[PDB]
């Protein structure tokens, strides 16, 4: 498994044209708020192809 | 129900609020795999197997 390519599963909006975005911010996919800690509904955006 | 013999519920000709649902905490596991949670509230199907 090579697991070193990534890519953004979760984010709040659609990029624009040639915009990069490589900020490792937590989201918040529930009511909840995370604070930066994952947990329910808090997934690091960031998954790796297998 | 058993899982040989799983209860098949038809919710049909109603309004579905997925938000209360999504929302509670007390699921463990809330994994879809061909529509998007935050877009249960937004998308209209024909019926729904439970």
């Amino acid at each position: 498994g090579n697991y070193n390519y990534r890519y953004r599963l979760f984010r709040k909006s659609n990029l624009k044209p040639f915009e990069r975005d490589i900020s490792t911010e937590i989201y918040q996919a529930g009511s909840t708020p995370c604070n930066g800690v994952e947990g329910f509904n808090c997934y690091f955006p960031l998954q790796s192809y297998g | 129900a058993s899982v040989y013999a799983w209860n098949r519920k038809r919710i049909s000709n109603c309004v579905a609020d997925y938000s209360v649902l999504y929302n509670s905490a007390s699921f463990s596991t809330f994994k879809c795999y061909g529509v998007s949670p935050t877009k249960l509230n937004d998308l209209c199907f024909t019926n729904v197997y439970a």
